[PDB]
């Protein structure tokens, strides 16, 4: 349950860095 | 006891050298501010 | 802006402010020298001479042990070193 | 819109439904009182106070129940050991369910003065918006403090209309609740008097009432009140923050070291009585005096009570935790059943050895055992090749007098050196390691937690008051600086004051 | 013009007195036989 | 550069035993006990690894 | 206020401070403190 | 107008070292404190506390020298010149580690003092207060690690020694007793400090870089007046090079400069919990499901279970002198060795 | 009852999303080892 | 705004927001209580640290 | 291995919890104007 | 009785005082000699 | 077995470990500085056990 | 008594995930006009 566990956690920050770069907010200047 | 004599003298003179050179410019500061 | 003080850069440069201190510094230095080539620096502070750590035969720390008779356990100490 | 860090704030201007919050506050530390005491219950064992007391088994709130006089449960038992006794209705399950029903009743409150929350009384006549007296407020709510402080340490500790406190003997054998009488010369400021405890809250039950008349009936300062803000609520914040901390701090190092109000037969032994071989010395002390008076060897540590010698055991050490070694210390070691007697080293020359115990500092201490002078004489080495000390060699045995090994010794090294590694940490003892699953890992005692967990609140509530201080004073540049502001202002000598145009 | 003992005088003397004093004095200690 | 330097064992200042009385008792330092916890973590390390009395890599 | 250049001070106490602390340099191999 | 009023001008004055009602509790701690330091490492020895030589006089360089902690037996006494260890007297006050408390005690009200001072001025100036909350690390620091951790364990012994081998000494007493690296709070405290080095790098180097050209000179430096209203260096611009290089870039310059004080400050503070915790020896040292395997497993071995047999070495071999109260004598046959070394 | 003047609405835009979810996320995979122990 | 029977019987105590007592008022008294109470937490500090032994008291165990 | 069998939900939770507090407070602000 | 330790306490706290006293007494002198112009 | 001594070092999540233990251990005391790519072993099992991976990450 | 030992995250879960699907939902409901 401890190796499901780590791994699990290690996909959601990677996955948390696609949406970050490629879905982030838009920065528009003004 | 004698050691602190020799120790302490230097700073007299020094001091009182450096005074000897500085109230002419010294009493000129207090009588301004007042 | 300026505080009103007289700048470091002409102090400095001032013939007056070195007479004063041409005198002033080496006495201290001297002072300073004469601190410890006097030996009352060992005796101010209780440091230890080269020959005042260890008796003749001795090989163990004089360690301090009680808290409130530490004052009366150096003196002993220093005392069985004659 | 509001970010997440300020959705409080709604609470500043708005005084009825800050009493709300204030309310449902205390309803949740009230109803966690009720479920943490009736979750003790049903996981404690009352059948032993002797090896397995309270703080063996994780108690947290139990103790502090017993510290005021709640000693006894409905089902017929008390922690002090007797049977058969009517506690009424203030037993745990009675001041358990009390905070219970408590809370129940604090959260209808806060519902009321949430919804009902546009009150005349919170209405500043002249002005009409909403306003606080906070002056005349402390005055009052200190006036109630020194009456409750007052009759605290009146009637309630004193036995004229309570049950007392917790006291016990020097070495924590024969607790009671009993009656204290008030010390009022100078040994009531000994942290270790009981009559300090009472004497204060009676002294400064009557200040605290003094004092509330005086802040009550005479207005504040005006240069004190704008110095402080007194009109900002804020104010109260950053200093009341400063006395709980102030506080936190102290209950912290009292639990550590230890006084009156921390028993021993409560939250366990302290650190410091293991090192200075505190029960070691009383243990030695009785076995003196019963040599001396003609009895056996075995008859003199036989005379030794196995809760004085568990005392001197270096697994009730709250310096021998761990940070995630979570639960009870029954876990660790086991459930303590028996004392298996005070164990004697000897060589084959006949002289008695003696093995030096582990500080609290090593996770891991080697076995090495002296004479009665400090000299080496047995260990177990650790390279063989040029061993001199070893058991074998020096042909080391262990008698053991009182206890349940009374009498016997054994000589065989294998088991001669099983119980030298015990006898580092102290007396021996037997454990039941598989009712628990134990796993033989030291863990700290409830006073161990209760410090760890009080002196880090007492570090971050410092931050508390540094930021909610600073808050009070920069309320005006809270939200930036002036977008005006003249360079002459902080231009250097330009005025002869820092930030006074009065003074070019 | 200016004035000569200010608050700025005695922060410079209160480390510089000292210090040259202790710059002889760890200077002697290097010919410290034993 | 440091790490990239003691790679080829120029290693930190050495004041073992560097104090010593006017009889030639060494007079231990903060220096000296520094080395007693290097010497514990230096008999331990790789305890199977080495078969002869110096670790010259 | 300038009768003496700066940059003739500025060498002065920079060729004063070389010196002292040289000195002690030089003490870490004679005398105390020189393991010898 | 009366005489409060009076010295309240005084002492905000803008002069060349600001004084302020901060000063009063501020420069005398601060002077005594660094002076008591000064005075110790020049002259004072450590020889029946500890068993050490600790001063210039004696021998000892810049990075041996130290004002060692007060013996073990002393106990958590204040150690005050007038109180009843010294009894008076001056030489047997620095005999017994007087100095330490000294430092200590006038260096805790002196911290106290200068942050007193960033909410004096920042108030005469009218700017917030961000630079002494921002202090609040430094002090809980220095009060957890000189004060909270001596204060739990048994004396002022196991404090640090203010000397520069005396801390490296205090670091790997943390590793051979209390594996302080494996401590989750020490992790985040790295983390604090790392990546403020990062930051402060990344920022100056991106400004560096990103500046606009309003000089002639190939040393652009004096192509700046404090007194603009623009920005010196291109925020765009910087925004499109890090969202390239690195995939996000900060966009805000208010939440880039707050980020700069969060990341360090609050680093600091999880430091510090750690060390609270360490004074009653609440450690990480172990993890007990790896214990339980290996004690059963001769063939399972990972690298916390050699970094144990090197903690298990550092205490062995490093406690009978860095401990001598406690006088241990371990012979040759009982200190864990490996083979051959 | 007449409505409270007090309300205030709340916010949390995408990059504190973003920033939120990474802190717990790696508070989790550094104290995950041990709470399992 | 709106009233209640007891919201009327504690009007005067929440009815004096904002008035102070002219100048310094009592704050010479204040700090001298400040003082007071210093030298108080003082004694029993040291008390509790053995730095001050008084004839009688005993911080210990076996008190 | 012999882990602590709360340490699963004790991680679990310790994700879930906060994680939807900030997504709650996100959904509802895209979801304003 | 008063044990050697509560002279020390005695001597302390009036040690105490002095600076204090002769710590201010100066500065509120400096401080009237030494006004400030509006 | 990083210390080219037989004695193997566990290192990943699978066979026993957590993320603070966790690690890719370096190539063993055997291989020294000699370049050891998959294809200089006989196969991956070999390759995996003498510390391969590390070198190629 | 020996109960399964994931009853408790597969209960704990079972609770905590569609509640917070409903409560996302609402929240940002109440939120728009
Ligand atoms: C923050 C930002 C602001 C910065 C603040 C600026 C710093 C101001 C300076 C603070 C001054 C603190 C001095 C503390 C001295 C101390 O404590 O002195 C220690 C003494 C206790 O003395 C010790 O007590 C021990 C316990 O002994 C007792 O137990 C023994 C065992 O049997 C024997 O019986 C013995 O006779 C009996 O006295 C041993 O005797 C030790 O030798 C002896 O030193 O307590 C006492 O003075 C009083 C202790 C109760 C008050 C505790 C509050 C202070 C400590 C807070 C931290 C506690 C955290 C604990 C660590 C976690
Ligand atoms: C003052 C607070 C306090 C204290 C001292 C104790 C003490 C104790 N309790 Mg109790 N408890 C408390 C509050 C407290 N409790 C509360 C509020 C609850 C309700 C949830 C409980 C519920 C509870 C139960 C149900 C049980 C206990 C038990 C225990 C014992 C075991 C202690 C243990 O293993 O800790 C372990 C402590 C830790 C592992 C430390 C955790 C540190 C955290 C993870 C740090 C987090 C870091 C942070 C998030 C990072 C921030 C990042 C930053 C950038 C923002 C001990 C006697 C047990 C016992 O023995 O009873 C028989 C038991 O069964 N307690
Ligand atoms: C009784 C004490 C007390 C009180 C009444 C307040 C009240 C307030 N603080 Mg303060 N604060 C306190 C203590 C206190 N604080 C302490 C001790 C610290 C230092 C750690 C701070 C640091 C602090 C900062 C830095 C800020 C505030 C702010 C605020 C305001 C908004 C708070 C809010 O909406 O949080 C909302 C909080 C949440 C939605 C979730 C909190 C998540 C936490 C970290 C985890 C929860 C843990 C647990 C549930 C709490 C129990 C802890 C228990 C063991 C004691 C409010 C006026 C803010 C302000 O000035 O507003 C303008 C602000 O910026 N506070
Ligand atoms: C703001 C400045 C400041 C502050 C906060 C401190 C703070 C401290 N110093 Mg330091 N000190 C200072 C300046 C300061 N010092 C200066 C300028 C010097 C140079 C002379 C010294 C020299 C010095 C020495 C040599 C020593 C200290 C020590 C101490 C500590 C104990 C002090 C104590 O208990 O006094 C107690 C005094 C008070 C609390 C004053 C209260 C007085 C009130 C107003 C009542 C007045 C009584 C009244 C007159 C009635 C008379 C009493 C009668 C019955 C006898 C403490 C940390 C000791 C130390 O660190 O030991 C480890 C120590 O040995 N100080
Ligand atoms: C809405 C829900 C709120 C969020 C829920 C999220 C919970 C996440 C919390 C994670 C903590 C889990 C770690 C313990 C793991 C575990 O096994 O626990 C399990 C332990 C209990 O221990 C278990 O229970 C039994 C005891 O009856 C046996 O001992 C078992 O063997 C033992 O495993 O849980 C507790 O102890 C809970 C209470 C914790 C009390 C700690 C107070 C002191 C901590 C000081 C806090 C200061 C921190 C400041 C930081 C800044
Ligand atoms: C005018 C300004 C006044 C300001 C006062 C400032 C107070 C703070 C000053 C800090 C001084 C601390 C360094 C003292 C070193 C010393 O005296 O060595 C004096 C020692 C004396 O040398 C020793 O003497 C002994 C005699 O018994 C033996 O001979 C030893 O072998 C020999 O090593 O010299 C050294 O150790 C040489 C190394 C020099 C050290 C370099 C310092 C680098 C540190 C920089 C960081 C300091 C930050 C302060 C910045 C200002
Ligand atoms: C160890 C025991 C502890 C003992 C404690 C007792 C010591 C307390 C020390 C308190 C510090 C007092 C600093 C006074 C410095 C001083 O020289 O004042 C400055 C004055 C006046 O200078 C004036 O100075 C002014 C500028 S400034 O204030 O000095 O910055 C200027 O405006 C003005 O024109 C000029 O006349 O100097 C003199 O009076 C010259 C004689
Ligand atoms: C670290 C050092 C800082 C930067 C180095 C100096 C820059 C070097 C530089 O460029 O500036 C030199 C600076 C300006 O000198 P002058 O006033 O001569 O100006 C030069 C021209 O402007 C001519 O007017 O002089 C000083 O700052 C002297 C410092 C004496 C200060 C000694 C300390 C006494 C005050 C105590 C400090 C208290 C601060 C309060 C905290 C407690
Ligand atoms: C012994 C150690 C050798 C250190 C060499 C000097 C360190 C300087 C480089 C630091 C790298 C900082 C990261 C980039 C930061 C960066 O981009 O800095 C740029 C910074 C500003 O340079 P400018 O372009 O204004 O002009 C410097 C030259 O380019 C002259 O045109 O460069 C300097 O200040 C050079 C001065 C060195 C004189 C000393
Ligand atoms: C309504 C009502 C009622 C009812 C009531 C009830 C039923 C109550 C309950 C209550 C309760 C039953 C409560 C509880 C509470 C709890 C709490 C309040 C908790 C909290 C906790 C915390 C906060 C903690 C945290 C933590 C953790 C978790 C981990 C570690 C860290 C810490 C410690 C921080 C009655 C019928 C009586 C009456 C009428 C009305
Ligand atoms: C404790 C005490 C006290 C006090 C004292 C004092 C306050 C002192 C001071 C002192 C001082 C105030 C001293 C000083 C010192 C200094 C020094 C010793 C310095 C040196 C340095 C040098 C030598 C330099 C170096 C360098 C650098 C830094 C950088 C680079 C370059 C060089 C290397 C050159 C009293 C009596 C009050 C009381 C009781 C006790
Ligand atoms: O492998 Mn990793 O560590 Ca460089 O020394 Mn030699 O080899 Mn081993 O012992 Mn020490
Ligand atoms: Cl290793
Ligand atoms: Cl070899």
């Amino acid at each position: 349950m401890e190796t499901i566990t780590y791994v699990f956690i290690f996909a959601c920050i990677i996955a948390l860095f696609f949406f970050a770069i490629f879905f982030r907010e838009p920065p528009r200047i003004t | 006891d004698w050691r602190v004599l020799v120790v302490l003298l230097p700073v007299l003179l020094a001091a009182g050298w450096a005074v000897r050179n500085i109230l002419p410019y010294a009493v000129k500061q207090v009588q301004k501010l007042l | 802006g300026t505080t009103g003080e007289r700048p470091f850069s002409d102090i400095i440069t001032s013939v007056r402010y070195w007479v004063i201190h041409s005198i002033t510094i080496p006495a201290l230095f001297i002072a300073g020298w004469l601190f410890v080539s006097t030996g009352l620096a060992y005796d101010v502070f209780g440091t230890p001479r080269p020959d005042s750590y260890y008796a003749q035969e001795q090989r163990s720390i004089p360690l301090v042990t009680d808290r409130f008779e530490a004052k009366q356990q150096v003196e002993t100490f220093l005392e069985q070193l004659k | 819109g509001l970010p997440w860090y300020r959705v409080h704030t709604v609470l500043i201007n708005d005084p009825g439904r800050l009493i709300a919050a204030h309310l449902m506050h205390t309803a949740l530390v009230a109803g966690w009182a009720g479920s943490m005491a009736l979750y003790e219950l049903a996981t404690f064992d009352p059948s032993d106070p002797v090896l397995n007391p309270m703080w063996r088994q994780g108690m947290f709130v139990l103790p502090f129940m017993a510290r005021l006089g709640v000693t006894g449960s409905w089902s017929g038992w008390s922690i002090t050991g007797e049977t058969g006794i009517d506690p009424g209705f203030w037993s745990f399950e009675g001041v358990a369910l009390a905070h219970i029903v408590l809370s129940g009743l604090l959260f209808l409150a806060a519902c009321w003065h949430w919804v009902y929350w546009d009150l005349e009384l919170f209405r500043d006549p002249r002005t009409g918006e909403p306003a606080l007296d906070l002056p005349k407020m402390f005055g009052i709510h200190l006036f109630l403090a020194g009456l409750l402080c007052f009759g605290f340490g009146a009637f309630h500790l004193t036995g004229l209309f309570g049950p007392g406190m917790w006291v016990s003997d020097p070495y924590g054998l024969t607790g009671s609740v009993q009656p204290v009488a008030p010390e009022w010369g100078p040994d009531g400021f000994n942290p270790y008097n009981p009559g300090g405890v009472v004497a204060h809250h009676i002294a400064a039950g009557i200040v605290g009432i003094i004092a509330g008349l005086f802040h009550i009936l005479v207005r504040p300062p005006q240069r004190l009140y704008k110095a402080l803000r007194m009109g900002n609520i804020e104010t109260v914040l950053s200093s009341s923050i400063a006395a709980v901390f102030f506080a936190a701090f102290v209950v912290a190092g009292t639990m550590w070291y230890g006084s009156a109000t921390t028993p021993i037969e409560l939250f366990g032994p302290t650190r410091y009585q293991w090192d200075s071989s505190y029960f070691q010395q009383e243990i030695n002390r009785r076995v003196q005096a019963s040599l001396a008076s003609g009895a056996t060897l075995e008859e003199a540590w036989s005379a030794i009570p196995e809760k004085l010698a568990f005392y001197d055991y270096i697994g009730n050490n709250p310096a021998k935790g761990g940070l995630f070694r979570t639960g009870p210390m029954n876990k660790g070691d086991g459930i303590a059943q028996a004392w298996k007697g005070h164990a004697v080293f000897r060589n084959k020359e006949g002289e008695e050895l003696f093995v030096r115990r582990m500080p609290a500092f090593f996770e891991s201490f080697p076995v090495i055992l002296t004479d009665k002078n400090g000299v080496v004489k047995a260990d177990i080495p650790f390279r063989r090749a040029e061993s001199k000390y070893s058991f074998e060699q020096q042909g080391v045995t262990v008698s053991f007098y009182g206890g349940e090994l009374n009498g016997q010794t054994f000589t065989d090294p294998p088991t001669v050196k099983s119980y030298a590694r015990k006898a580092i940490f102290g007396e021996i003892f037997e454990f039941d390691t598989e009712t628990l699953n134990s796993d033989g890992i030291f863990r700290t005692s409830p006073r161990g937690w209760f410090t760890f967990a009080h002196a880090v609140f007492a570090l971050l509530f410092f931050f508390g008051h540094i930021w909610h201080g600073a808050r009070t004073l920069f309320r005006d540049v809270f939200s930036g600086i002036d977008p005006e502001l003249s360079p002459e202002q902080v231009e250097w000598g330009f005025y002869q004051k820092v930030g006074d145009v009065t003074t070019r | 013009s200016y004035p000569i003992f200010t608050v700025r005088w005695v922060a410079v003397h209160t480390l510089a007195v000292p210090t040259i004093f202790f710059l002889g004095a760890i200077a002697a200690m290097q010919f410290i036989q034993r | 550069l440091g790490i990239s330097t003691m790679a080829f064992n120029l290693n930190g200042f050495n004041f073992n035993h560097s104090v010593i009385d006017a009889k030639g008792n060494v007079i231990n330092t903060w220096a000296d006990i520094i080395n007693r916890a290097n010497l514990g973590m230096e008999v331990m390390h790789e305890r199977n690894a080495h078969n002869f009395p110096l670790d010259l890599a | 206020g300038g009768r003496i250049p700066l940059w003739i001070v500025a060498t002065v106490a920079g060729m004063g401070v070389i010196v002292i602390v040289g000195l002690f340099f030089y003490g870490a191999y004679a005398g105390l403190g020189s393991s010898l | 107008r009366g005489w409060f009023d009076i010295l309240d001008d005084w002492l905000k004055r803008d002069r060349f070292v600001f004084v302020g009602w901060s000063g009063i509790l501020l420069f005398p701690c601060a002077y005594l404190a660094l002076g008591g330091w000064l005075t110790g490492t020049t002259f004072v020895t450590s020889w029946y506390t500890h068993g050490l030589a600790s001063s210039y006089l004696e021998g000892c360089n810049f990075l041996t020298v130290a004002v060692s902690t007060p013996a073990n037996s002393m106990g958590h006494s204040l150690l005050l010149l007038w109180g009843p260890e010294a009894q008076g007297d001056f030489t047997r006050w620095c005999q017994l580690g007087g100095l330490w408390t000294f430092i200590a005690l006038h260096g805790a009200f002196g911290l106290i003092g200068f942050m007193l001072r960033q909410f004096e001025i920042a108030r005469l100036v009218g700017v917030r207060p961000y630079n002494a909350i921002a202090f609040s690390a430094p002090i809980a620091v220095f009060v957890s690690v000189f004060l909270i951790y001596p204060l739990g364990q048994s004396s002022w012994f196991f404090a640090p020694s203010f000397g520069v081998a005396a801390i490296f000494r205090f670091l790997l007493f943390f590793q051979g007793f209390h594996n302080w690296t494996l401590n989750p709070f020490h992790m985040m405290g790295v983390a604090g400090v790392l990546g403020g080095a990062l930051l402060c790098a990344i920022h100056g180097a991106t400004v560096e870089n990103t500046l606009f050209q309003d000089g002639e000179g190939a040393s652009t430096f004096r192509a700046f007046n404090p007194t603009q209203a623009e920005e010196t260096y291109s925020m765009v611009t910087a925004n499109r090079f890090w969202s390239q290089i690195f995939g996000i870039a900060f966009s805000n310059k208010r939440w880039l400069h707050f980020f700069m004080l969060f990341v360090p400050v609050t680093g600091l503070w999880m430091s510090a919990i750690g060390v609270v915790g360490l004074a009653l020896n609440l450690r990480s040292y172990d993890f007990i499901s790896q214990e339980i395997r290996a004690a059963e497993d001769p063939e399972f071995e990972t690298f916390y279970t050699k970094n144990l047999l090197l903690n298990e070495g550092i205490r062995a071999w490093m406690a009978p002198q860095d401990q001598p109260h406690e006088n241990f004598v371990f012979p040759e046959e009982v200190l864990p060795r490996g083979n051959a070394l | 009852m007449e409505p409270n003047p007090n309300r205030q609405p709340v916010e949390l835009n995408r990059t504190s999303l973003y920033l939120g979810l990474l802190l717990i996320l790696v508070l989790a995979l550094l104290f995950s080892s041990y709470f399992f122990n | 705004a709106r009233r209640t029977w007891l919201g009327d019987i504690l009007r005067p105590l929440n009815s004096e927001y904002g008035k102070v007592a002219p100048g310094w008022g009592t704050t010479p008294l204040m700090a001298v209580f400040m003082g007071l109470f210093l030298v108080f937490l003082l004694i029993i500090l040291e008390i509790y640290n053995s730095t001050l032994i008084l004839d009688g008291v005993n911080v210990s165990w076996k008190a | 291995m012999e882990v602590n069998q709360l340490g699963l939900i004790a991680t679990a939770l310790f994700v879930l919890v906060p994680s939807v507090f900030l997504i709650i407070l996100y959904v509802q602000t895209e979801s304003q104007q | 009785t008063i044990t050697p330790s509560l002279k020390g306490f005695f001597i302390g706290l009036l040690s105490g005082a002095v600076v204090l006293g002769l710590t201010f007494a100066v500065l509120i002198a400096i401080s009237q000699i030494d006004k400030v112009q509006r | 077995d990083i210390d080219g001594i037989r004695e193997p070092v566990s290192g990943s999540l699978l066979y026993g470990n957590n993320i603070i233990t966790g690690a890719v251990v370096p190539s063993s005391n055997a291989i020294g500085l000699h370049f050891y790519p998959i294809w200089e072993a006989a196969s991956l099992d070999e390759w995996l056990y003498n510390g391969g991976p590390y070198q190629l990450i």
